[PDB]
Parts: C-alpha cells; structure tokens; sequence
C-alpha cells in the first residue's frame, strides 16, 4: 500500500466502542473531527486490520478499501478515510448502526437472546431491503465491478434500516472482459456461488444476481446456513444439478417469485439488478428516487 | 456456520478440496499467488 487523498491524521480518529471481534482485525464505532469539510465532528465506523494478520486478509483488505474509494451510492457504505501510518492499519465508513444484515437478522429469531423487540421483517420491509440491495448492486455493475460475495454477512443495515453493500473483499474489476474467471486454488463462497461460478470458476453479474436471490432467502429466513444439512461437497454436486433452497415457512410469494428468477439455472434468464430494481419501484418508500441510483441521471 | 470453502479450478473439472491438510493449505497460498501481481 502506499498514501494518497485519503489517508487521515490518526489524531482525529477517536475509538469509542467495539461492534465485532473480527479475526483479520476488528470493527470499532468513533467519532471523527473534520472529515467532511463543512462538518465539525461526524460519528463513523472503523474497520481495523490486525499488524499481524494473513497473508492473504491482507490484500482482500485493501482490495475492498481501494475499490470503495471510487464509489458514491447511497445504498453502499460510504469510505471516508484511510490510515497505513503505523499497525493497525484503519479504514473509515459510515457507521451503520444496525450491523451487518447476517447479524441484524438472526437477532430478529424470536429464540434471540439479543432480539431488538420487533418481529421478523415484513413483506413490505423485505422488498425494500431488497431493492435497496439490488440498486446498490446496480451501481457496483455500472462501475464495472462483479462483487463475487453478495451475501447477508456483507450486507450493512444503517440506524434508519436502510440496506447497503458494505464488505468489498472479493469484488473484482470487469471493466474489461465483464467476467471473471478463477485461476488456481482459493476460498469462495461455495454456498453463494451460481451453478457456473462452481462449476467453471466464472464470476458475472448474473451470479451476483444468483446471490441476491440467495441473500433474500437469508432474509426470508433469518439467516439460516443455506443447504443446511449438505456437505460443501454436496452442495457443489446438489447445485450444478440444478438444485436450489426451497422457500422458508410463511415466505412471502411475491419474494420466493423473486428468487425463482434469481434461480434460473440458465444464467441469461436471470434478471439485472435493474430491472429487480424496476420490478419494485412502485411499493417503495418515498425517499427513494432522491437516493436510488436508478432514478438517478447516472443512469443512462 | 463456516462461510468460505477451499476449491481448485485448474483442470477440466471443478473441485471442492476433499483433503483437510491439503484444503487447509490453500488459504497461504490464494494469498501467496496473488502477492505475484
Ligand atoms: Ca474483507
Ligand atoms: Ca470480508
């Protein structure tokens, strides 16, 4: 790594509480002072990588910093700053409240020890954290990027309860060729991946558009470890079958329709995260086309 | 609760790692081969 438009003075970082005992380092809420040039001190989220981390984190860490440099979506955790001047190594979000959608779902299990109080989320709330999610996906494709590792555990839910992408890790550029395709050996996320990504290590939009799909049965179903009860090894053989989750108890129609599509064994009959986008526009929130990249003039 | 899973595509076919010792090594060297660009 090496400085730039960002790194930040440590000095005005300050690390009030912790939010998550990560393995590659940890994610802290601080306040900061003059970041926004026209604001005093804004409240933000620190993600820190451990001095001694993996080899391997490592790079995955500043993949997802860099990439995050050139975005600007309301729907994508928002870089503010960066800092490689002495371990541990920071990189400055918008704090999202709520934490990671993986983790903000499975507190919604009435068997929650940590349950906010509320039910599960409503038919109405899914297709708004569904859009939200696909727009912000849509803006990642725009930019030419293929995200690789769509999934709850990425996703980060704000104090308002808007979804956003907020772990860059895997992302990979497509500028391109708008693919891309694994060389040797690696970690993917086995139980994410569509038919072809497992089966020929090819990544494109339309798997990532197969991850939403899975990313809403996440949500349908409070997170529950997809193919539970199958062995990586199974699932791999289950899914290039054609095998797909079946929809949790109660599962809104309107959103198992959504994820036949994601489905689609054959990826060209899978929708974009526009037209997912589109599909909804109708029954969202107002504050919507304000925000939403595809009301946006970028769009075009 | 594991997310991410050790795999090989060099070859006609795909591959989840069967091996423990050898699916544990691949996580080292994703990260070695990348260092190489
Ligand atoms: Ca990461
Ligand atoms: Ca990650």
């Amino acid at each position: 790594y090496v400085p730039d438009e960002w790194e930040v003075s440590r000095e005005k970082i300050t690390l009030l509480r912790e939010l998550g005992q990560g393995s590659f380092g940890m994610v802290y809420e601080g306040n900061a002072r003059d970041i926004i040039k026209g604001e005093a001190e804004t409240r933000v989220a620190v993600k820190t990588v451990n001095e001694s981390a993996s080899l391997r984190e490592r790079i995955e860490f500043l993949n997802e910093a860099s990439v995050m440099k050139g975005f600007t979506c309301h729907h994508v955790v928002r870089l503010l700053g960066v800092v490689s001047k002495g371990q541990p190594t920071l990189v400055v979000m918008e704090l999202m409240a709520h934490g990671d959608l993986k983790s903000y779902l499975r507190s919604l299990r009435p068997e929650a020890e940590n349950n906010p109080g509320r039910p599960p989320p409503t038919l109405q709330e899914m297709i708004q954290m569904a859009a939200e999610i696909a727009d912000g996906m849509a803006y990642l494709n725009a930019k030419k990027f293929v995200h690789r590792d769509l999934a709850a555990r990425n996703c980060m839910v704000a104090h308002d309860f808007t979804v956003k992408i907020g772990d860059f890790g895997m992302t990979r550029d497509i500028y391109e060729t708008d693919y891309y395709r694994k060389g040797g050996k690696g970690l993917l996320p086995v139980r994410w991946m569509a038919p072809e990504s497992l089966k020929d290590g090819v990544f494109t939009t339309s798997s990532d558009m197969w991850s939403f799909g899975v990313v809403l049965w996440e949500i349908t179903s409070l997170a529950e470890q997809p193919y539970q009860g199958l062995s990586n090894e199974q699932v791999l053989k289950f899914v290039m079958d054609g095998g797909y989750l079946d929809q949790p108890d109660n599962c809104p129609e309107r959103v198992t329709d959504l994820m036949r599509m994601c489905w689609q064994f054959n990826p060209n009959m899978r929708p974009t995260f526009l037209e997912i986008v589109n599909l909804l526009k109708d029954d969202l929130h107002p504050s919507f086309p304000e925000v939403s990249f595809f009301h946006s003039e970028e769009n075009k | 609760e594991n997310s991410l899973v050790a795999m090989d595509f060099s070859g006609q076919k795909s591959r989840v790692i069967e091996n423990p010792t050898e699916a544990l090594s691949v996580a080292v060297e994703e990260g070695l081969a990348w260092r190489k660009k």
